[PDB]
């Protein structure tokens, strides 16, 4: 049920990156992210809300205003804030890795777009380090994502 | 097995991400999350196309 809903979640970002402009894939990407964070925590009606958020984009993929645009990414980061609340039963490594993905949410928010290239460069590299336990570049990398969250605030 | 692919396709994404212009990143990503699909629905021959197609990306961008 939630595994196979972040996948039809994935093949609508893709078919919106085959579509969509930089803003509208922005959006789609933070969704997918606070997706696979709700994933993490074990919370379904986010990722179906998720779903639905995305599909809305794929469908009015030329009539969406830049100011909803915005008020979902707002409403995304948000939302990824409050979901890592029910992160305390796991490891400390899968813990700093969402909320790392969660500050990623929120850089793309308000962030220019270097900006969150640098983020999403800084999420992939914290998505390196937990396959390799590496605690000591992920907690820095959380760190500099701190030092850019606030920075673009 | 499929995750060390996964590892060099998410490794040629974030060096793509570092010169590469908004074309690029964004074919990266596509191809990360395509990976991502075949390898959580297991198939070994999309994931090993789908790495060489990264790093035919990253050739091109010499
Ligand atoms: N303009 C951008 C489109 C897309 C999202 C973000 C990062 C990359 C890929 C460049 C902004
Ligand atoms: N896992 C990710 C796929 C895609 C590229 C990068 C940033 C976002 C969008 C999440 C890693």
């Amino acid at each position: 049920n939630i595994k196979e809903t972040l996948q039809k979640i994935k093949e609508v970002v893709l078919e919106i990156m085959d579509k969509g402009d930089d803003e509208q894939i922005k959006l789609a990407q933070s969704l997918l992210i606070v997706a696979e964070i709700a994933v993490a925590v074990g919370d379904k009606e986010t990722v179906e809300k998720m779903y639905k958020e995305a599909k809305y984009i794929l469908d009015n993929i030329n009539s969406i205003t830049d100011e909803e645009i915005k008020k979902m990414l707002e409403e995304a980061a948000k939302i990824a804030k409050k979901l890592l609340e029910k992160a305390k039963d796991l490891p400390e490594e899968e813990r700093i890795l969402l909320r790392i993905k969660a500050l990623v949410i929120e850089v793309m928010a308000y962030g220019d777009d270097e900006t969150i290239k640098e983020a999403q460069k800084l999420l992939i590299k914290a998505e390196l380090a937990v396959k390799e336990g590496d605690l000591e570049t992920l907690k820095k990398i959380l760190k500099e994502m701190e030092k850019m969250v606030k920075e673009v605030k | 097995d499929l995750e060390d692919l996964l590892e060099k396709i998410k490794d040629i994404v974030l060096k793509v991400m570092d010169i590469g212009d908004d074309e690029t990143i964004k074919r990266a990503q596509k191809l990360l999350i395509k990976a991502e699909l075949a390898v959580e629905n297991k198939d070994l021959k999309e994931v090993e196309k789908l790495l060489k197609e990264a790093e035919k990306v990253y050739k091109e961008v010499k």
